[PDB]
């Protein structure tokens, strides 16, 4: 236990401690659960009790892995839930990016910790359970919990919160050190020299050890690179540990998931990571346990992922002396790599965005969420946005966003020219064209029978009406400007009353959902010019 | 004493989560808040305060020294309720004046203290979140001017007898002085009004009867082409939802034909009385229109481009309350964002200036693209509430026609 002031826990609004019967466990459970509870006791961690209590929660027995010893679990699952609401303790863990590199590094272990931290006196009554007898017969022996325990809600945020009230004086007597807690552990880092940074971390453990919270022992330490989940941290860089992949010449729609899980998150540090092929498998999956034949071009990317995820790529630690910055790189339709520097080559982070299939967008609003997402993500690591390097001429970006109906912005950037350039596909005209043909398109279905019609008549005499079946009015519509667009010279003036394509004059999208609007902007991409005219129906 | 203040009926506190700050702003609001937790204002708290309100740190006018703003916008509407001048409106100039700092005096009520618990981030969360909440009350709480009303008034009366051809406005932790004075004798009485409030514990302007209500300017030409004629009846046919009395048959009937878009139409008579007469219905505001206090006031803006931007006022579509452009002030030139914050609370300060209370904004603009960039631009006490839209490309061409001088 320890000599810190408890936090004042109460129950939900309304409700009662649980009250679950004890599960029948046998003799040897019994005497296993007896020993470990009378040690506790004397610990101070638990107290026996008696029948002032209507509480109680199941206590089981499990012993621990390709081993022997009986040990101890208590199903707080009920208690949790009707435990009052605590903060939200921290669910983003840091990244290595934005961690500052340290001259000296040292990693505590406080396990025991929830049981150090006291329980509050209120409270623990809710937290009794018992020890069952030889079968349903002579009483229990019946406890309850006078320390943070193992399993229950609060805990963690309770004991995070002592930790920190605990770590306040050191931290303010010499801020030259920089403590991380995380789970039970204490990463304890500085600029010192190895010898002073000893000492500092005996006066810490010391520190610690007057309230209660003692610390490792020369077995259960953690000494080498810290794999700190899927990385390991070197002085001078950090690394992506092995994530391998399995030889099986048996493979499982389970095995094909799973390998397509590592494969993507594989995308986001290792360059040309590909998993089309491996997808394609999925097809059609009538079960879990069904297994699919890799086809011979699965085989062959399966083998290419192997190699490149045997490449050294390491990442570096963020310096504030020195600049943020951000390239981007457009890896086809859609998607987009980014990569977050300091110095040349030196990554501190890599990433991509899948591609959002969207409803209706185009590149340079493609461009710019990506901005906005590797923003947000870097004022979050390094509390800093960082200079962008965009493949996107600033003429291309002028042009666009100042004539955008949305409000759209890209923070400080620069143009870096490394093909291929997100550029405007095309520009619809700002005024009627000409000399050009002039289409009067129109498309009309009936939306119960899907049938309906897709025409044109222009100044110059040429007309056109296909029947569709199948259809809808909106595919009328669209199909209509379709083949204006097909028939037309390289020059077009279309006049239609489809406001929603009212929609495409505002936006002009270069990427749709449908087929169709995207065969209309391939014509659209083809012609010199088009100007697209609205109006009102009827 | 303190009052006691408590929630609507059934709400409980907000959890409302702390959005990522840059690191400037951090060392800010630590700085601010040792202090404030110095002079009793603020104290750490608890795991066992499951609440939380979003905290800023702003920039106005004048200074580098960082103002604290707290986003209590769900704490408000959970707030239990307590239950305007006409003049104001109609005021050569209106000056503003932050009399938040009055508050810090009166002490909240315990009870309600948790509800304020506010959290100072930590970069790449290798700290966890500094917790704090209020023992006094908070800037930018409804419930804070309202309990400080008994002492506000009585402060302010002095001031009110001496000038009683000036109309005093509070709205949160603002303070609205309009008066008729020339700039000059106007500007001078309001320190006047200041210094009178800084013997107790605080610290430009707007030209509101200059709000003019602008109408619709319908194209004139020497020739109209079909394209023209066009545009004109779809902006027309638009405009027949407002004014039922618009008509575009007469022109319509022009466009009767597969002509070249290019090709000149010479206007019919009938065309032309029927432009005529749309003029005249366009000459003045829809009839019938007036404020429901009941009812919540809506803004929706458009972005019409090159630094333009439209606004309109309603509370039912179409009976709009007021109309109205916005230029881009001089340095937003490559902003959007700072361009619509700017635009939205100048809006704002019109609706709390005329109505007494702030719009429901639709604003043009991309969730993620606004609440990662309009605090750095944000400047006003208040915060007003707001849903992001999709602009139809007809309201947008309507109002860009609006009369300019
Ligand atoms: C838990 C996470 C959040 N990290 C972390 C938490 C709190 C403070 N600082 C941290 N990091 C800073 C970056 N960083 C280094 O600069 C570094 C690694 C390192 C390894 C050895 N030697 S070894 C064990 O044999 O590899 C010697 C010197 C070293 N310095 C790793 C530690």
């Amino acid at each position: 236990i320890s000599p810190i002031e408890t936090v004042p826990v109460k129950l939900k609004p309304g409700m009662d401690g649980p009250k679950v019967k004890q599960w029948p466990l046998t003799e040897e459970k019994i005497k296993a659960l007896v020993e470990i509870c009378t040690e506790m006791e004397k610990e101070g961690k638990i107290s026996k009790i008696g029948p002032e209590n209507p509480y109680n929660t199941p206590v089981f027995a499990i012993k621990k892995k390709d081993s022997t010893k009986w040990r101890k679990l208590v199903d707080f699952r009920e208690l949790n839930k009707r435990t009052q609401d605590f903060w939200e303790v921290q669910l983003g863990i840091p990244h290595p990016a934005g961690l500052k590199k340290k001259k000296s590094v040292t990693v505590l272990d406080v396990g025991d910790a929830y049981f150090s931290v006291p329980l509050d006196e209120d409270f623990r009554k809710y937290t009794a359970f018992t020890i069952p007898s030889i079968n349903n017969e002579t009483p229990g022996i019946r406890y309850q919990y006078n320390v943070l325990p193992q399993g229950w809600k609060g805990s963690p945020a309770i004991f995070q919160s002592s930790m920190t009230k605990i770590l306040e004086p050191f931290r303010k007597q010499n801020p030259d050190i920089v403590i991380y807690q995380y789970m039970d552990d204490l990463y304890v880092g500085s600029d010192l020299e190895i010898g002073q940074h000893r000492t500092k971390i005996e006066e810490l453990r010391q520190h610690l050890l007057r309230w209660g919270l003692t610390t490792p022992d020369k077995k259960h330490q953690k000494e080498p690179p810290f794999l700190w989940m899927g990385y390991e941290l070197h002085p001078d860089k950090w690394t992506v540990q092995p994530i391998v992949l399995p030889e099986k010449d048996s493979w499982t729609v389970n095995d094909i998931q799973k390998l397509v899980g590592k494969l993507n998150w594989a995308s986001q540090i290792y360059p040309g990571i590909k998993v089309r092929q491996l997808c394609k498998l999925l097809r059609g999956t009538k079960a879990l346990t069904e297994v699919i034949p890799l086809t011979e071009e699965a085989e062959l990317e399966l083998a290419e992922n192997r190699e490149i995820l045997k490449e050294p790529v390491h990442g570096v630690y963020y310096d504030p002396s020195k600049d943020l910055i951000a390239e981007i790189q457009k890896q086809g339709q859609g998607q987009w790599t980014y990569q977050i520097y300091q110095e040349p080559f030196k990554n501190l982070k890599t990433g991509k965005y899948a591609r959002m299939r969207g409803a209706h967008t185009n590149d340079v609003k493609q461009l710019t969420e990506a901005v906005q997402k590797i923003t947000t993500e870097s004022i979050v690591i390094w509390g800093k946005t960082p200079k962008f390097k965009l493949p996107i001429q600033k003429e291309t970006w002028e042009t666009w966003w100042t004539e955008y109906w949305q409000a759209t912005w890209i923070p400080e950037w620069e143009f870096v020219n490394t093909p291929p350039l997100v550029k405007l596909w095309y520009q619809l005209e700002k005024e009627p064209i000409v000399g050009a043909e002039t289409f009067y398109v129109d498309g009309a279905a009936n939306r119960e029978t899907k049938l309906g019609k897709a025409g044109y008549v222009t100044n110059r005499g040429r007309q056109k009406v296909v029947t569709l079946t199948d259809t809808t009015n909106q595919k009328t519509e669209l199909q209509a400007i379709y083949l204006a667009l097909q028939d037309s010279g390289l020059e077009v003036n279309i006049v239609t009353d489809s406001q929603y394509a009212l929609g495409i004059i505002q936006a002009q999208p270069d990427q749709s959902e449908s087929e169709l609007v995207n065969q209309i902007i391939e014509q659209l991409i083809k012609k010199e010019k088009v100007y697209l005219a609205w109006v009102p129906a009827h | 004493e303190t009052v006691p203040v408590k929630l609507k009926p059934g709400m409980d506190g907000p959890k409302v989560k702390q959005w990522p700050l840059t690191e400037e702003k951090i060392k800010a609001l630590v700085e601010i808040c040792t202090e404030m937790e110095k002079e009793g204002k603020i104290s750490k708290i608890g795991p066992e305060n499951p609440y939380n309100t979003p905290v800023f740190a702003i920039k106005k006018k004048d200074s580098t020294k960082w103002r604290k703003l707290v986003d209590f916008r769900e704490l408000n509407k959970r707030t239990q309720d307590f239950w305007h001048p006409a003049g104001l409106k109609k005021k050569k100039s209106v000056t503003v004046l932050d009399v938040g700092d009055a508050y810090f005096s009166v002490p909240l009520d315990e009870d309600f203290r948790k509800y304020t618990a506010f959290t100072i981030p930590s970069i790449n969360n290798e700290t966890p979140g500094i917790r704090y909440q209020y023992n006094v009350l908070p800037q930018g709480w409804k419930g804070s001017p309202a309990i400080f009303q008994s002492s506000m008034t009585k402060i302010l009366e002095p001031f009110r007898k001496q000038n009683p051809d000036i109309v005093i406005y509070q709205y949160m932790d603002d303070l609205y002085v309009g008066s008729d004075l020339e700039i000059g004798q106007h500007r001078t009485k309001i320190e006047e009004l200041r210094q009178h409030l800084l013997r107790w514990g605080l610290t430009y302007e707007l030209h509101p009867d200059k709000w003019t209500v602008q109408p619709i300017v319908l194209p004139e030409k020497d020739s109209w082409t079909v394209n023209d004629i066009q545009k004109l009846v779809g902006k027309l046919n638009w405009a027949s939802q407002i004014y039922p009395g618009i008509k575009v048959r007469q022109l319509c009937k022009l466009l009767r034909g597969t002509k070249a878009l290019t090709e000149v139409i010479p206007l019919t008579e009938e065309a032309e009385l029927e432009l005529a007469e749309n003029r005249e219905i366009l000459k003045e505001p829809v009839h019938g229109v007036y404020y429901d206090p009941s009812k919540d006031l809506i803004a929706e803006i458009q972005k019409q481009g090159q630094g333009q931007w439209t606004y309109q006022i309603y509370q039912e579509p179409f009976k709009n309350l007021k109309t109205g452009k916005y230029a881009r002030m001089r340095g937003a030139h490559t902003n959007d964002v700072k361009q619509l914050t700017e635009a939205v609370q100048k809006i704002t300060t019109e609706s709390i200036v005329i109505w007494g209370k702030t719009p429901k904004f639709k604003l043009p603009i991309q969730k993620e693209t606004w609440e990662t960039w309009w605090t750095e631009y944000w400047q006003a006490t208040w915060i007003p509430e707001w849903e992001f839209v999709n602009t139809p490309p007809l309201v947008k061409l309507w109002y860009q026609l609006e009369k300019e001088p």
